[PDB]
RNA sequence: AGAGUUAAAUUAUAACUAAGCUGUAAAAAGCCCUAGUUAAAAUAAAAUAACCCACGAAAGUGACUCUAAUAAUCCUGACACACGAUAGCUAGGACCCAAACUGGGAUUAGAUACCCCACUAUGCCUAGCCCUAAACCCAAAUAGUUACAUAACAAAACUA
């Protein structure tokens, strides 16, 4: 409000099409967190319900980042298998 | 070493009188402090005017 | 005789050190359509894919050229005991035994 | 380097529309509220010259929610502007609601063109308390 | 007696340790320019150490100067400073695709 | 150096500018503070518009100030800054060449944490 | 613990503009001294940083600045001493927003509830009380060891 409008959260359509620039400033809020936000911040969350979100997002981000890590180390051996049917 | 450090900005400090000069200066000469990185670790300062 | 410590701090495996950016002689013995099974001689074979250039140069029984990135593939992950072998090392593909 | 989107205020930048400084150009004010969109499409001097809500338009307290209804406002909203003469139109969508997009959507197909979208969507640094959540 | 025995020394090919890329540098609240590296352009937010990738301290450090530099205001707070937009890009962030 | 102070000015001419910073270091130098230095940072347009003093300012311009003063002190110069009619916003920083430089040695790195969960032959 | 300060948001209250605005699964009641925009103090609460894990004895503590400042050459120890979330009580201020109670509106066989709408004690400050929690990491303190060893499950087993 004491900022000089127009600077945040701006994007201008390029080449007139105007989905692909509001999926762009979605592609922005959403990498922000603004959107998490927006939705979060509709009604209140009591301070306990709100570690407990937070620690069940940390765990299953340490989960999906571990997994995910697994995975792409065992990708090689997708290949075609060498020996088969000995 | 510290005592002479302070011993040698002793000159250089502002003064009563001085204040006269230092303030007609620090309006001559605007400085900077503004700084920048590169992903390499180096600095590159403001580009010369 | 040959004390067994002998053996090993004169070994090459040995005088390599560090396995990481290291350029190394390898022997292909074991081919699937894309793909090169190479004997370096470490302990594992490691893969790799025939290039472009040249395709039908290497064959099974070729010596070739790598840059060894990892004597093995391993590593721990979430609530594990021992860490996981793939039981290959990570190499490059450079040439074919230059001569 | 084609289409940086946030053209400055200082005057270092000449890209005109219609002839016009991007700080001339008229300002769509979108508001997109769980039960209600609301377009007022106002000038660079801020006078109003357009207003459509979606109840505006014939819809009910339902029903009034939906895109379509959005998109429907948006169109008239569009049509009382372009009759006070604006082409350009810069807009802002406040509000995180259902019909964003299909208002967005609804100023072009409405024959209203558009530059630029900015969300000014207030985002309390935690300032005033919300209501309590529901069901408990 | 074994003279071809191993030795108990220290590991000779260790690594030199990696480096935030501010290690030893100094964070002032005094340079904008700097702090606005750090900064999402649209949002005016602070990136956290998974994009920055800084060390424990530096992050802090940072976090700390920015918010000193919003409230004396050197800087603003929800925008990066259109002149510090056309600056080199640190941050690991894609935005569009 | 010992305090640092940022002041942020109302944009005038130069004289006014020199009479306001003078009074200032006055006042300062009467409270009992030694003045290292004088920085001007120039006239910007602020980040954001400030109001104080009944006026809404866009530009201001930027000053520091090095001194050393007596803990006693900092609140009376504070309190004298903020009366004053032609500061647009003051503050007073403990100077940043206090705090020492302890070498990053690098990244320690964090190795997976094990001995979790007991050893269990499950499924 | 003090003292000073405010970026986002919100609200008074004006200027325009349109008749609606709010609200749900769907509605109704409610408000049009309403709503969108443009201005704008106080009060209250502190996005991102935090994928961090620091500080305190615990409760607790994450906007900014400065002042004061974190017991013990460090074993255990009470019915003694000093503290102790929320809610609550006493007196005085504060009142944006939230909100037990209560009054409307729906739903329902009923609906003293869940949903909707207002509005209050109350959350806020200063001073004094009250001394309770799933005050729980349900895992006492201080030195140790990984020997011996799987009731079950959970955070693996044990000495002194
Ligand atoms: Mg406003
Ligand atoms: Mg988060
Ligand atoms: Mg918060
Ligand atoms: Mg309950
Ligand atoms: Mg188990
Ligand atoms: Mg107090
Ligand atoms: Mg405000
Ligand atoms: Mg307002
Ligand atoms: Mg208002
Ligand atoms: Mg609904
Ligand atoms: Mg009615
Ligand atoms: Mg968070
Ligand atoms: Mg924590
Ligand atoms: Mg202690
Ligand atoms: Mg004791
Ligand atoms: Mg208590
Ligand atoms: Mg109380
Ligand atoms: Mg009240
Ligand atoms: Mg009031
Ligand atoms: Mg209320
Ligand atoms: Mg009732
Ligand atoms: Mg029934
Ligand atoms: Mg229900
Ligand atoms: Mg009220
Ligand atoms: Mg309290
Ligand atoms: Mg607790
Ligand atoms: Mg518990
Ligand atoms: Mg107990
Ligand atoms: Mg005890
Ligand atoms: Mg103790
Ligand atoms: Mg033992
Ligand atoms: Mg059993
Ligand atoms: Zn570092």
């Amino acid at each position: 409000a004491n900022h000089l409008k127009f600077i945040a959260r701006t994007v201008m359509v390029q080449e007139g099409n105007v989905e692909g620039a509001y999926r762009t400033l979605n592609r922005i809020l959403t990498m922000d967190g603004l959107i998490e936000d927006i939705k979060r911040r509709r009604y209140y969350e009591k301070p306990c319900r709100r570690r407990q979100r937070e620690s069940y997002e940390t765990c299953r981000r340490i989960y999906n980042m571990e997994m995910a890590r697994k995975i792409n180390f065992l990708m090689r051996k997708n290949r075609a298998d060498p020996w088969q049917g000995c | 070493q510290e005592v002479l450090q302070l011993q040698e900005e002793a000159k250089t400090f502002i003064t009563r009188e001085n204040l006269e000069a230092r303030v007609e200066e620090a309006l001559d000469s605007p400085k900077s402090y503004n700084w920048a990185i590169t992903r390499e670790g180096l600095v590159v300062r403001p580009q010369q005017k | 005789v040959e004390s067994f410590a002998s053996m090993l701090r004169h070994s090459p495996l040995t005088q390599m050190g560090p396995a990481k950016n290291k350029l190394v002689i390898g022997q292909i013995f074991h081919i699937v359509e894309d793909d090169l099974y190479i004997d370096f001689g470490g302990k594992f074979h490691c893969v790799c894919k025939r290039p472009e250039v040249d395709g039908e140069k290497y064959q099974k029984g070729t010596r070739v050229r790598l840059r060894l990135l990892d004597l093995e593939l391993t590593s721990r992950f979430l609530g594990a005991t021992t860490d996981t072998t793939i039981l290959e090392a990570d190499a490059v593909l450079l040439g074919l035994q230059e001569s | 380097s084609f289409s940086i989107y946030p053209p400055i205020p200082g005057q270092e930048n000449s890209l005109r529309w219609a002839g016009k400084k991007f700080e001339e150009i008229p300002i769509a004010h979108i508001k997109a509220s769980y039960n209600n969109t609301q377009i007022q499409v106002v000038s660079a001097a801020h006078q109003p010259l357009a207003h459509a809500s979606c109840g505006t338009e014939g819809f009910r307290n339902a029903k009034k929610g939906t895109g379509i209804a959005a998109q429907t406002a948006g169109i008239a909203a569009a049509a009382k502007a372009t009759g006070k003469g604006v082409t350009h139109v810069r807009v802002v969508v406040k509000g995180l609601g259902p019909g964003r997009l299909s208002a967005i959507k609804g100023l072009t197909m409405g024959g209203l063109e558009v530059i630029s979208i900015t969300d000014n969507t207030p985002i309390p640094h935690n300032g005033c308390r919300p209501r309590k959540a529901r069901r408990l | 007696s074994n003279e071809d025995l191993p030795v108990p020394m220290e590991n000779p090919y260790k690594e030199p340790l990696k480096k935030c890329i501010l290690c030893e540098k100094h964070v002032d609240y005094k340079n904008v320019q700097l702090l606005s590296q750090f900064i999402s352009p649209f949002t005016g937010c602070i990136y956290g150490r998974h994009i920055t990738g800084l060390c424990g301290k530096k992050q802090k450090e940072i976090t700390k100067a920015i918010k000193r530099a919003q409230i004396l205001g050197f800087m603003p707070v929800t925008y990066k400073d259109p002149a510090y937009l056309k600056d080199p890009k640190v941050c690991n962030i894609k935005y569009r695709e | 150096p010992r305090y640092e102070l940022a002041l942020i000015l109302k944009a005038m001419q130069r004289p006014e500018t020199a009479a306001a910073l003078k009074r200032t270091l006055e006042a300062l130098m009467d409270r009992g503070a030694v003045v290292r230095n004088l920085e001007n940072l120039g006239e910007r347009m602020l980040p954001y518009k400030i109001s104080a003093h009944n006026q809404r300012h866009s530009r201001g311009g930027y000053f520091l100030v090095d001194f050393y003063a007596p803990a006693t002190t900092v609140e009376s110069m504070m309190e004298h800054l903020s009366r004053d009619i032609d500061v647009i916003r003051p503050n007073i920083v403990k100077h940043p060449l206090t705090q020492e430089v302890k070498e990053c040695e690098g990244i320690v790195p964090v190795p997976l944490e094990e001995k979790l969960y007991s050893t269990k032959k499950r499924k």
